[PDB]
């Protein structure tokens, strides 16, 4: 959040914050309300978002779930929707939070080297995070469609 | 002249 | 590690980011800010050679390491293995690596005195190679070596003056040449 | 003290830093005479080239009288 | 640094003066141009690496520059380039926000020039992809935004010139 | 100005002045006539409140005017006077420009050395910045007055 | 070369040469011939290496060579094709070499940086510079093929 | 004390005490005699300095006095004066221990904090410490007077 | 650094032989001068605060160089210029307390009349600023003991000149 | 820096081309000269410190450069020098063991003529030091190897002058 | 001289010369007239001074001149005869200079690498300062002894 | 040893050691026989190669046992026997060992304070251990010779 990263900033300057820090954290404050409607909007359809979003990613990149992919099997591809899942959440916490803090903290520091470890794409879990943009702004306005989609470019970029 | 061995 | 901020000069023209990045250093190396230390600020000229650009921030810092204040605050009143912790914790960001470094360390405490341990510890690759030229020095929190990691993390969590015991006065040698 | 002011130009061989970095590649500081040949030897070490160097500071062959 | 707020303000300071009508008007007109400029400006972060990515495309690629014994060759040396012109454009971005070419001067031009003379950096294909990268700029940020972020262009290559 | 400090932020973060910055830059640009206003309400009546402020801090803080103190002689008053006008007119440019970057630039950095070479009472200067705050304040419309009293108690907060 | 790291690495410790590296300086030198004839081997069939890898890759990964991707065309195709003549002969300079550090240099550093502002996918190049590997060592004997998959797996797992 | 002066800018540079040192303490010790004297011809006359220092202090700045001034109320009289007889013992240990490191130690550093927290001028009260000088130099011997003003002078201009 | 004693000592070193006559008598002259020096540095730094004070008050204060405009206006130039009077005094009291004036171009004049040239600091300004300095410090301390802290002084006015 | 292989590699690299005959013919010969290269490396590891005691005794010692007024004179001068010659012999057996001068180029060349003038330092004497660390090691890694040690050493001289 | 490292250790402080460098210089200055007559006395008396030593060193230690040290030749006996009259020089030298910085830079730091290169017994030269000390006490009073013996034992401590 | 160095080499970039550092371990571990060998040779020897090498010592540098030497008697030559064998001894680690590593963490790791506070000459001992080399390669194959003469030379080399 914008009051955490102001205050780490006070702290390491070892000062009250600045007006500007503080008529930054009202602005913030203001657009919290439109943040968690955008939030909830998400929330609320959390399985259509990542069932629309897998079925749009499995018909461009068919081989990961043929026979032989890394999400063939049925336990497979609900382990794929489960990633979906995850980062579908922090989307949200991000939007929550108004930052793309909690998404880098949570599911994006050293993600490379997770799914290089378990034999995942990358540039497969990045056309999901485009699928669930893709899917959300559809089923959202054009000013909140570009508000979320701030912060899914912003994982989609840090997967590739 | 010496040193004490 | 993830909540702080790393204070870099990148210039010298915006005289307020130089005055927040001096007392930055002041913070990281006395660990406190020197209004209660000092009767007057000792380190003007060091804060008049940075702002006109003429010496870096690895300078300064080597010029607050090289100065009576750190001698009075982490030197006076600790024997020589305190103070290559403190001093390692103040410059380096962490700990003692191992008994090599220890054992250097104490060399140069012992042959050169508190200014040549700054001086080495300061020009040393290590430092150029995490903070670089212009990057005031920050906590670290190293992975490895073996114990540095502990041993950083037990020299960062007590504040000043919290004990006068030792976190790492020396690594026992498993194997004991000789 | 016999200060040099050295202007050196200290290239990046391993990483490519996003950030502003004129303040740390091309510099003209000032270091004492002790700490000088460390400061050079890590300078030649890491790649960089010594623009130029100079006693800024000092008289040269000064026999006594060099603090 | 000093933007037109900035720099309207410290022309008032100079004489030790209050603000009065010419710099009121100063300060309507950089208010009034405001709009462009953010606008300008968010559409540049928005897209300032395909900027980039055409901008190099369209001067130094398949060219003696790329080839080797250029100072391009080299993966390094490429995305020297290609960190360059991120510097440039960001700088250029800067300076188009703010409404004064005095970032520049003080971040970007100070100490380039012969930074490059030392490196062996060619500066008249710098000038070059500063160019291309004023072109792209103003045929995708429209016409008054493009030539605002064109003189500032124009600005650094000056600078390197 | 709100757009260099915002400038300087994402220099420092090496970013391209994320939307965060730009809508609040945007805000700024679009009622900067009301802050424009207050301009031109703190600076036409600038001596008026200028005297009461003096007044106040004379009646609160005699002694500095008494022969033992500093600002005696009707000519060290004239002084304390005219730092009063200066420390307004950096008011004035502070709420022009947005921030306060001219504040600090101007007559902040270092205003301790620059009391404690003429002998002055600090905190009386604060005091007095406090009492042309207060008339202020009294002067301007409700919620003006509390836009210029951020940057007023900003100078008194550097100031003590 | 081993040469070059063993003094870098005596000239950080501000030392001579141990006994023990100039016995490994011997054995390099010795093994020179064996390196060289490696050398041969892969610049003389360097075109049809390069045909034969480019073939593969292309029928393993059409999507870069199908219409919209990074090498569609016949231009595109002979760009990749340069490449791949171009990490060739990075392979063999590291070969002669006796280590990594030229091939490193030359072609290593900042690549991700490099393909990513080209938009061309760095997983396809590794499969290429991994197809390459294969031709290689089914042109050239076991031993030799042996010391050249060092440099080729660096070249792949650093990129990849 | 120089003794534990010495001791310490010794063991900066890890070695003995260097002959100049050495030459000192021996000054130092041998003259502690006539240091106990002023010792006690300072300590003997304590109120009477105080009274006059601080009555001569109280109407060369009346402001000290002054309505709204730091000391209006007779209780802060009598307050500056216990601040007086503090600073007085700490320059009697000073002489006696022949260093002015008793000095920095007790009352001196953080004096500014001191002064600023509590609102006192520092210059009014180095002037204190200043007419405490002229009166212990009128009521002592000539070179007493000069021995117990190098530590006075020392106070007042390193203080102020 | 080198005082008097160290400067006889290094010109006997340069010809590495043992103090002859001249030397002789140029130690017994800086021997003799210690006496006067010694107090002469007590008594400056007595009121060295205050002597920079009413030196700046009769020479810089009032003045257009502290107005709007001037290169004093604003507080921390002022105190940046207060920092170098400051300097300026008790590297001249170093000086004069070692009889040489190496510490003097050695500390106070590293690149000091470049930096005021670029920086743009007003160099008549700043001499007038010293010899103010000098006047009061020689009515301070007194004719004699004031000529050799003012041969330092102007040391300082050379070297910035 | 650089050894004969590496710079074989950049030579060709940077026109762009594999290693032709005249290349691996160069590798061939720095291969073959590795042996004697790593047999004189291991008798200057051996006597390092002896060849710069002889060197300087019959460069240096007893002359006008040791004596009271030299630049060598001083237990510290005479310390610096004897450091400077033992970092120019073990840089010069680095460039014997890479077969190439770039390090001496980039590690002992850089920054030192200038550091020389600076400090006033005789570059006439020093060459001669020098050319005794170039009979000393001659006397002793042999005339085969002497060679090749003392082309170095004439680089790090020819550099120097 | 004692001025030199008073000033030296104010400027690292950033203070002016506190009371005891004061006394400290002023007690050098009134007792420079025994420091000359201690260099004058040394500078007649040396040649027999140091020859004395020498010959006491050659009693201590015969293997220095035996054939085979580094003493032994006519030469390299005078060349011991030269050294011991450049540091009975620097004992002058540094006794009227009140400390011994010019004995630590310029025949005291860096003593040891020049004896190392050159071979000398440099616990051998330990001896022979001793002897020059015993000599010097021989010859001068014995109330002066105390002074030359203090950089006598400095010189011996710092260099054995 | 060779494979302690190996490991500790790899250690410092983090990874697995190279083909190599491995073919190196490999060659020294199928070759290990003549250096154990060798080892035992010099060993059985001992007595002898220590009993020549000190009176080629002592004929060479007789000043270490003449008067004002270092070992006078036969008790201090029977001391110099002794850290002779140490250094043999030491010799000996090394060469079965394979790299000199052991003989710094021996005997070569503060032996300059060693031989400084024992007033040894530090010269006459690298000459001791030349004729150890001397002797040493006399008793045996030129080859292992040179094999043994690698450690002799390293330890010669940290004596000077
Ligand atoms: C083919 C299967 C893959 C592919 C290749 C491809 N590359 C380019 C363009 C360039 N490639 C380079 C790379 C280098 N130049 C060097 O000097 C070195 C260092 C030794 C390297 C690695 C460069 C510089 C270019 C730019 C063009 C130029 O030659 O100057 C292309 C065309 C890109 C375009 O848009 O023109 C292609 C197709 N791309 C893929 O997607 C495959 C994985
Ligand atoms: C590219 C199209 C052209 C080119 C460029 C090039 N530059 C470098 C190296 C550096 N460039 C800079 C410049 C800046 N750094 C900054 O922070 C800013 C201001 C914010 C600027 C303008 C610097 C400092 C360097 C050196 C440090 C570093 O690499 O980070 C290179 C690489 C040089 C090398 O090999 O060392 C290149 C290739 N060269 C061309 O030929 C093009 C015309
Ligand atoms: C008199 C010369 C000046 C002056 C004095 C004044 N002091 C106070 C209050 C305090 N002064 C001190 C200072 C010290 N206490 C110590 O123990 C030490 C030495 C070790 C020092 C320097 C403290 C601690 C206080 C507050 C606590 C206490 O009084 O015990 C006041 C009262 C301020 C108030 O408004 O409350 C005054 C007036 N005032 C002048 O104007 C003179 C220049
Ligand atoms: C007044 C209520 C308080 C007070 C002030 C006081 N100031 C001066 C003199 C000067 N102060 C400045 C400096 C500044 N004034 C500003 O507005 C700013 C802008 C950032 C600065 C830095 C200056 C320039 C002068 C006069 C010098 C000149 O050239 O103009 C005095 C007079 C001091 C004297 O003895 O002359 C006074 C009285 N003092 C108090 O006691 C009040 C609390
Ligand atoms: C005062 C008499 C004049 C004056 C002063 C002034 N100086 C600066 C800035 C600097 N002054 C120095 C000088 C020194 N720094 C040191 O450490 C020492 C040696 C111990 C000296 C002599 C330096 C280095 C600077 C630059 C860094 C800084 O600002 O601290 C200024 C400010 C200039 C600006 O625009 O920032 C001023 C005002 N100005 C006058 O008008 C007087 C004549
Ligand atoms: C004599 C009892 C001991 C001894 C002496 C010895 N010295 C040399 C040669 C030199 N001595 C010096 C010393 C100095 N030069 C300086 O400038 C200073 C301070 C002023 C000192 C102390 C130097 C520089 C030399 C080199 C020759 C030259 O001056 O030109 C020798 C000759 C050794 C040789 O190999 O020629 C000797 C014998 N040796 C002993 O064993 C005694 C303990
Ligand atoms: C000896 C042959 C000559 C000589 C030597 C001498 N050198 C200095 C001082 C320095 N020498 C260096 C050298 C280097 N720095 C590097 O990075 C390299 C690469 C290995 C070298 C060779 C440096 C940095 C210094 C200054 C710092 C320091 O000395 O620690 C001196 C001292 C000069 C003085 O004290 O003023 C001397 C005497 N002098 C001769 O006359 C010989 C020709
Ligand atoms: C002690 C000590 C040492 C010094 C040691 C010393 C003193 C060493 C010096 C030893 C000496 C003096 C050796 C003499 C060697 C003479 C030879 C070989 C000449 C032979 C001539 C011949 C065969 C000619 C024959 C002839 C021929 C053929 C003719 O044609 C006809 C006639 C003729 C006769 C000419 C060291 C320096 C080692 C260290 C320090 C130290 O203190």
């Amino acid at each position: 959040s914008i009051v955490t990263k102001s205050i780490v900033n006070a702290d390491a300057e070892a000062r009250y914050l600045s007006p500007g820090e503080l008529d930054r954290i009202k602005a913030f404050v203001t657009g919290g309300a439109a943040r968690l409607r955008i939030a909830e909007t998400l929330t609320g359809s959390r399985e259509t978002i990542v069932k629309q979003a897998g079925d749009r990613l499995f018909q461009k990149r068919p081989d990961i779930v043929s026979p032989g992919g890394n999400a063939y099997g049925e336990e497979m591809t609900a382990t794929c929707l489960r990633d979906m899942d995850y980062y579908l959440r922090l989307v949200t916490y991000g939007v929550v939070s108004g930052d793309v803090t909690p998404i880098e903290e949570i599911g994006l520091v050293g993600v490379r080297e997770m799914y290089r470890s378990l034999g995942t794409p990358i540039e497969a879990v990045a056309q999901s995070v485009r699928e669930m943009k893709e899917v959300a702004s559809g089923l959202m306005s054009s000013d909140d469609a570009a508000e979320a989609s701030a912060y899914f470019d912003f994982v989609i970029g840090k997967m590739s | 002249w010496q040193n004490e061995v | 590690r993830q909540q702080t901020k790393v204070f870099k000069l990148v210039s010298t023209y915006d005289k307020v980011a130089v005055k927040n990045a001096i007392r930055a250093a002041y913070r990281q190396v006395f660990e406190r800010d020197l209004e209660p230390y000092i009767i007057n600020s000792e380190f003007t000229a060091l804060e008049s050679k940075l702002s006109n650009n003429e010496i870096n921030v690895k300078e300064f810092i080597e010029g607050l390491g090289t100065s009576e204040l750190y001698m009075k605050e982490f030197y006076a009143p600790y024997p020589n293995t305190k103070v290559i912790e403190m001093g390692t914790k103040h410059f380096l960001g962490r700990a003692p690596l191992n008994q090599k470094e220890i054992q250097q360390y104490n060399q140069i405490l012992a042959s050169q005195g508190l200014k040549a341990f700054i001086g080495a510890m300061v020009n040393g690759m290590e430092y150029l190679q995490t903070f670089g030229e212009d990057t005031v020095p920050y906590r670290r929190f190293p992975t490895l070596p073996a114990a540095n990691f502990p041993n950083t993390e037990r020299l960062y969590n007590k504040l000043t003056k919290q004990d006068k015991e030792l976190v790492v006065p020396s690594f026992t040698p498993v194997v004991k040449v000789g | 003290m016999r200060m040099f002011r050295i202007t050196a130009c200290v290239p990046s061989q391993t990483r490519i830093r996003t950030q502003r970095e004129l303040q740390n590649t091309y510099f003209t500081k000032l270091v004492p005479y002790d700490n000088w040949f460390r400061e050079q030897q890590r300078i030649m070490k890491m790649g960089g080239k010594i623009v130029k160097v100079e006693l800024a500071t000092g008289r040269p062959g000064t026999n006594a009288g060099l603090a | 640094m000093q933007d037109a707020i900035t720099a309207v303000i410290n022309s008032a300071d100079v004489q030790g003066k209050y603000l009065d009508g010419a710099a009121m008007d100063k300060l309507k007109s950089y208010f009034a141009s405001g709009e462009l400029r953010v606008r300008a400006a968010s559409v540049i972060s928005a897209n300032a690496a395909t900027i980039v990515k055409e901008a190099v495309a369209k001067s130094l690629l398949y060219s003696d520059v790329t080839r080797p014994g250029g100072n391009m060759y080299t993966t390094r040396r490429y995305a020297a380039c290609i960190r360059d012109l991120d510097y440039y454009l960001r700088y250029a971005t800067y300076a188009m926000l703010a409404g004064d070419a005095s970032i520049l001067d003080e971040r970007v031009l100070n100490g380039l020039k012969e930074t490059y003379n030392s490196l062996g950096v060619p500066i008249s294909s710098t000038v070059q992809a500063i160019q291309a990268i004023k072109e792209v700029t103003a045929s995708l940020v429209g016409a008054d935004a493009g030539k605002e972020m064109g003189v500032y262009l124009d600005y650094i290559c000056s600078g390197l010139s």
